[PDB]
């Protein structure tokens, strides 16, 4: 009957699942467990560069909180 | 790990277009009171693999007099463009984030016709060249209205960034804000990919088939993101991914349904359809969508 | 750089996979044995080119809407669309869209 | 050793691929084409075997000659056969294609399509029922399964 | 079938059309002269091979007219019943292949299911699915089996809905209209002069039916 | 009596005009055809599982030929040559002579199954029910030569299929 | 409802002698239906019917895995049915 179409569609679905999620997970892995910082307009690029310089490890996602104010 | 991301975007799309062929056969078979392939594999699941193996094993028919250069270039360009279209799309987060993502997709679609042109010119046959000319004319004609409809829709988004379309539609889909433009977009995406009722036209042949089916799936993903805005929660993006994929699958099965449902247009009939029914209404609705945010003081944020 | 790498990967995969498709069946042994120039096609190509140019003019509309001169921008946008419609109407009435 | 095992397995894979997706073109010359279309109907549904309906001559695997072959038609049949990729087979359907049949003693009829092209399977009948043609297609599939190209190349 | 067509085109418009036929000329008429009347009956099954018993009926009527005999009433009723069944078969084939060539292709399957049922009716009566050779120049070859009329009635009381589904797919569809409406117009005088008959006459308004 | 198929006049009042315009703009008949195809997807397919399931046949079905014989074990054919005289396609060749016991029996009985048109005239001309056209239809062949049956092949066919051939003749002979 | 069709699927799995027989019939006959056994054949064929299926699908045969001299696990064809079961299976009679 018609539900025998569902297997193949499922496989298709699984394939279309893989890219999106993968990107998200990779964006979590390469940005310290948080969302990848998007930078249009060149002001928030400046913010990213300032974060990179402040971190001291040359990584923008290594955040320095209030405990670093001394 | 960017190469892993590129590969994890590319390979699943090729597998999905391999199994779309199987799904299409199954859906048309059941719409025609029969069954699709259900012998090769448990439920026809090994049919795409057998198809691919047979095609890649069969002898290729080189014209023996054609320009080998363009003959091989056309499938390369077609498949490369079909794969490149998937880079910009946000599912929820895009592989490549670009400021002018929509315009990039339009530019790649615009290039997509050189494969048709070069294949027709390199076939060394008058009739094949004439067919390629008709196909190219139809393609450019409908991509005109695609561009106009797309900018008219993006007038409620504020930019060409694809990601913002997720923010624009957190409370309501864009299908409700402009359904006429959505209907016209759907028809023009039918006519772009040479699908019914607009389909008037071994190795490299499989390449072209792969590129065309990937283009269809990407067109549906673009349509789902543009008009059917899924809810995105930053702390669990897989929900957005599932919604977006389900909507894309529904729209692709809608192409298959339309193919099984309808006769096909004549060439002059579809050209007249565009130039005398879609273009005037597209211009009218572009005017309406320029005016509307100003009249209602609902201009989108980003500038 | 990321976009360059992505394009290079896409084109490289397409090239290699087309090449394996075109050389796998050539390792085994086998037998190995105009004028008319329709004017309407040229006319539709030219019409597409002209409408494409006017669409290029219309493309900066999403950013045009934040100007503080909303009346002037609205007048100019509607004027461009009026001329688009006028071009379409003129080509329609002079039998330029027939087959 | 393993040299014969690997070629046997690879040949099995290639045979399964080739016979699990047969794309035919049909010269619907005469009324045997009606039973050919009834084999594509819902009841028998050739597509469910991987045998698609009406493939192009350029990407067709098997030629099905279903109908009377006249002298005026034989050059076109041979030309279309000549323009098929190499792993190609011919199926003769019905009496007219098999040996001339009811028009055997006619001045304008070719006394069998095998005077023109080599034929792999003969399907007898006037017309062969759609089920008989399906049996012939499956017999051709078994014949393909029986062939062994890599072993022959290995031993030569 | 198989057709060769030579056409002179100016643009897209067809300026001249010339069909070349004879690709299926087997020489039936000359071969008939070497057979008896019974031996020559089966050729008419193959003549128009979508409406078989209609050709059989025409041949039988001619031979009966020359023989100065008439079939029994039940034979005539069976002949007319199977002629109407054959008309259903032919019209299904014609309409659905017309749609298929246009590009619809779904009613083709929908109605070849019914065509297979009618082939089963042909098979039950004569042992052959299409070339029955059932209608002879003296009546019919054999009587109906004891359950045939019930099955014919059962088949025929659902067929109207199949026609209705075909009409839903085709009749009002605007693409079908624009493919078919005002195409191939023929006037009544030109239809009569050119030797047309059947629907080709009645499509132009001529009231004629044999 | 006659009917008009296309002699309808569209109503020109505002409501009808608006209905036609709404059909043109919103594609109502296109959606209705979509609905028809959708409904047709959700019903059971008519496909049978060949070769594990078979299409229905009849006792009158014509198939591969056979030569029958009497219950005593002697062949029915008496070389009367009526099947050869009536064959529309001239597929039957027969040669006979007196047997060692004076019996009238064939020495050659060939059917060219590539000339046969499976009309059944041969089995209805035979007065002793010797030649029959039996139920078998799955006998496709890989060479042209195996479709030229001689007397041994047809006798083997008869001895192979006798049970079902006799059952079908029993079911159908009262209609002849 | 939907739970009912699921239970019918599970009964259909169980009626083939377990998962092994279920997969055997799935990969051999491309169909896993269960019907009443009608008869056994001296060559090993099994015959089943189910009067609730529509005409054509209401009788079927499971071919043997070894006929006269060849392995018939995959290479099955319709010429393997003996004439009496041939007459029953092709619906020329109601009497097995
Ligand atoms: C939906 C999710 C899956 C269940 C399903 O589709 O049921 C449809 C089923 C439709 O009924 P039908 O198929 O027309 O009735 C035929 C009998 O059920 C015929 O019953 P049957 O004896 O053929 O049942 C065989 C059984 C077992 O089938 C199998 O195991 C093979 C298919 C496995 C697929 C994986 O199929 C199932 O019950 C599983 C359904 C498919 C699940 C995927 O009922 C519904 O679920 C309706 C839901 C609302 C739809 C809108
Ligand atoms: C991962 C690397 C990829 C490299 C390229 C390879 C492409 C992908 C490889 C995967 C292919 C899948 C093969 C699965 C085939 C099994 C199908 C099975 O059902 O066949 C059965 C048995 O068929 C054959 O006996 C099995 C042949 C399968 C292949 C044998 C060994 C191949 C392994 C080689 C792998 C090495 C790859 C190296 C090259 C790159 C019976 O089917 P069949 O009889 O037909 O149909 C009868 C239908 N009935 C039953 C209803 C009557
Ligand atoms: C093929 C397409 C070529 C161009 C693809 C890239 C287009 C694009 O918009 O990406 C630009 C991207 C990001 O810009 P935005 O999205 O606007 O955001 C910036 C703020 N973060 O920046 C870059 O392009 C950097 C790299 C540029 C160098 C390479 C550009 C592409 C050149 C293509 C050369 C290949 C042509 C060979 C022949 C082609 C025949 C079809
Ligand atoms: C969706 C996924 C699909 C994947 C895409 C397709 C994957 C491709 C897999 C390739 C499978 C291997 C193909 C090998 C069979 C090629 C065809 C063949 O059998 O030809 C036999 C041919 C006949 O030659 P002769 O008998 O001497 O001359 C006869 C003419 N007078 O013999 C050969 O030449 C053998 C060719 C070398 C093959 C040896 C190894 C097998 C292939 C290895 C894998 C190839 C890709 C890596
Ligand atoms: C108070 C403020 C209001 C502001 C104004 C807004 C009001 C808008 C009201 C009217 C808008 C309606 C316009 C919709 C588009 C109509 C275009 C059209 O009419 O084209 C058709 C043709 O369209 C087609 O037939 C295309 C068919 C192609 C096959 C597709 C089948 C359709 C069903 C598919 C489902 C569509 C799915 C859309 C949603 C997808 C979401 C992504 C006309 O063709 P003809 O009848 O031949 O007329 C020519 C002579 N006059
Ligand atoms: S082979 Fe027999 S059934 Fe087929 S067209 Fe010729 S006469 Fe008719
Ligand atoms: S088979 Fe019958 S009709 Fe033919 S020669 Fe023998 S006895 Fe006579
Ligand atoms: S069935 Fe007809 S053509 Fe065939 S042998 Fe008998 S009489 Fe001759």
């Amino acid at each position: 009957m018609w539900f025998e179409i569902l297997p193949g569609i499922a496989v298709m679905a699984a394939c279309l699942f893989i890219p999106g999620m993968a990107t998200a997970h990779i964006h979590k892995f390469t940005n310290g467990g948080k969302e990848k910082r998007v930078a249009h307009f060149s002001y928030q690029w400046n913010l990213m560069e300032r974060d990179r310089r402040i971190s001291g490890v040359n990584r923008y996602h290594v955040t320095k909180g209030l405990e670093n104010i001394d | 790990m960017f190469m892993i991301n590129i590969l994890s975007l590319i390979i699943p799309i090729l597998l999905a277009v391999a199994f779309l062929t199987l799904v299409e056969r199954k859906v048309l078979g059941y719409m025609q009171l029969r069954k699709g392939p259900n012998v090769v594999g448990p439920y026809g699941l090994l049919q795409p693999i057998a198809d691919a193996l047979k095609l890649f094993t069969k002898e290729p028919l080189r014209p023996a007099t054609s320009s080998i250069s363009m003959f091989i270039i056309a499938p390369i360009l077609a498949l490369s463009l079909a794969l490149t279209m998937w880079v910009p799309l946000p599912m929820p987060y895009p592989l490549i984030n670009m400021n002018l993502g929509v315009l990039f997709m339009l530019a790649m679609s615009s290039l997509a016709v050189y494969s048709i042109l070069w294949s027709g010119w390199a076939s060394n046959s008058k009739y094949a060249l004439i067919g390629a000319l008709r196909a190219v004319a139809q393609t450019i004609s409908y991509e005109v209205t695609l561009a106009i409809i797309l900018l008219s829709v993006l007038l409620m988004n504020g930019s060409y960034t694809l990601s913002t379309l997720i923010t624009t539609q957190e409370h309501i889909w864009m299908i409700f804000t402009s359904w006429p433009l959505a209907m016209m977009w759907f028809i023009s995406t039918l006519a772009e990919t040479n699908r019914a009722p607009f389909d008037l036209t071994a190795g490299p042949f499989a390449m072209f088939f792969m590129a065309e089916y990937a283009n269809i799936i990407m067109m549906n993903a673009f349509t789902a993101i543009l008009f059917l805005g899924a809810s995105h929660d930053p702390h669990t993006p897989e929900l957005y991914t599932i919604n977006f994929v389900l909507k894309t699958l529904a729209l692709t099965i809608t192409f298959l349904w339309i193919r099984a449902s309808y006769p096909r247009f004549r060439y002059d009939q579809l050209m007249h359809l565009l130039w005398k029914s879609f273009l005037p209404l597209t211009l009218a609705l572009c005017m309406w969508h320029i005016s509307l945010p100003i009249m209602t003081a609902s201009i989108p944020p980003q500038s | 750089m990321n976009i360059m790498l992505t394009l290079l990967t896409n084109v490289t995969l397409a090239s290699l996979l087309v090449l394996i498709a075109f050389w796998l069946p050539q390792l085994n042994a086998y037998s190995e044995k105009r004028l008319p120039f329709s004017m309407k096609f040229f006319l539709v190509a030219i019409t597409f080119l002209l409408f494409d140019l006017e669409i290029a003019l219309l493309l900066p509309l999403p950013w045009a809407s934040q100007t503080n001169n909303l009346k002037t921008m609205l007048t100019m946008a509607l004027f461009l669309l009026i001329l688009l419609a006028a071009s379409l109407a003129y080509e329609w009435t002079q039998k330029g869209l027939e087959w | 050793s393993r040299g014969e095992y690997v070629v046997a397995k690879l040949d099995d894979l290639v045979n399964w691929a080739r016979r699990s997706s047969l794309w035919p073109m049909t010269f619907g010359l005469a009324c045997c084409a009606v039973e050919m279309m009834h084999m594509a109907a819902p009841r028998y549904d050739m597509d469910r075997f991987g045998v698609v309906f009406r493939a192009s001559p350029r990407q067709s695997d098997v030629m099905i000659v279903a109908g009377t072959l006249t002298n005026k038609m034989a050059p076109a049949l041979r030309k279309v056969y000549d323009q098929m990729p190499e792993p190609r087979y011919v199926v003769s359907m019905g009496s007219c294609a098999n040996g001339g049949g009811y028009y055997h003693y006619s001045y304008s009829v070719v006394r069998g399509c095998d005077r023109i092209v080599p034929v792999d399977i003969y399907v007898p009948g006037c017309p062969p029922t759609a089920e008989a043609l399906l049996y012939g297609i499956l017999q051709l599939q078994r014949k393909i399964k029986r062939e062994k190209r890599l072993r022959i190349w290995y031993r030569r | 079938g198989v057709l060769r067509l030579v056409m002179e085109l100016s643009g897209e418009m067809v300026r001249k059309c010339d069909p070349h036929i004879g690709l299926l000329h087997r020489g039936t008429e000359k071969l008939i002269e070497y057979k008896t009347y019974l031996q020559a009956l089966p050729y008419f099954d193959r003549l128009d091979y979508v409406s078989m018993m209609c050709n059989e009926q025409a041949y039988s009527l001619a031979v009966e007219k020359l023989l100065n005999i008439q079939p029994p009433p039940r034979a005539q009723w069976i002949r007319v019943l199977f002629g109407e069944i054959t008309r259903l078969l032919n019209h299904i084939m014609a309409v659905t292949t017309h749609a298929l060539d246009i590009g619809a292709m779904t009613p083709f399957f929908w109605m070849f299911e019914e065509r297979e049922k009618m082939f089963e009716f042909y098979e039950r009566v004569s042992g052959a699915r299409m070339h029955a050779a059932y209608i002879r120049p003296g009546g019919v070859h054999q009587d109906l089996p004891l359950g045939l009329l019930d099955d014919i009635y059962e088949f025929s009381k659902n067929f109207s809905f199949r026609i209705d589904e075909l009409e839903e797919m085709l009749t009002n569809n605007r693409i079908w209209r624009n493919r078919t409406v005002d195409i191939g117009v023929v006037t009544a005088e030109d239809a009569l002069n050119y030797g047309f008959s059947g629907v080709m006459l009645r499509g132009s308004g001529i009231q004629w039916d044999l | 009596t006659y009917k008009f198929v296309n002699m309808r006049e569209p109503s020109m009042d505002m409501k009808s005009v608006t209905d036609r315009a709404a059909q043109t703009l919103l594609w109502t008949e296109l959606v209705r055809g979509l609905g028809m195809t959708l409904s047709y997807l959700f019903r059971e397919p008519a496909t049978i599982n060949y070769p594990f399931e078979k299409g229905p046949l009849s006792p009158r079905f014509r198939g591969e030929h056979a030569l029958r014989r009497y219950p005593s074990g002697e062949e029915r054919c008496i070389a009367c040559k009526l099947c050869e005289a009536v064959c529309p396609a001239q597929a039957i060749t027969i040669e006979a002579e007196p047997r060692a016991d004076g019996s009238r029996r064939t020495t050659r009985y060939d059917i060219d199954m590539t000339k046969c048109i499976y009309c059944g005239f041969c089995q209805e001309a035979c007065p002793v029910d010797a030649i029959v056209e039996g139920p078998n239809f799955e006998f496709s062949t890989e060479t042209h030569e195996e479709l030229l049956y001689n007397k041994e092949k047809l006798l083997n066919n008869g001895d192979k299929w006798e049970a079902e051939i006799a059952a079908n003749i029993q079911a159908d002979y009262l209609y002849r | 409802e939907l739970v009912q069709v699921l239970r019918r699927g599970l009964q259909q799995v169980s009626g083939h002698g377990g998962l092994r027989g279920y997969l055997r019939v799935l990969f051999r006959a491309n169909d896993v239906r269960v019907g009443t056994l009608v008869g056994e054949d001296k060559y090993g064929n099994k015959y089943y019917e189910d009067n609730k299926q529509f005409f054509g699908r209401h009788r079927w045969v499971i071919y043997t895995t070894e006929m006269n001299g060849r392995d018939t696990f995959w290479d099955v064809d319709g010429s393997m049915v003996p004439p009496e079961w041939h007459r029953w299976l092709h619906c020329m009679t109601d009497d097995p």
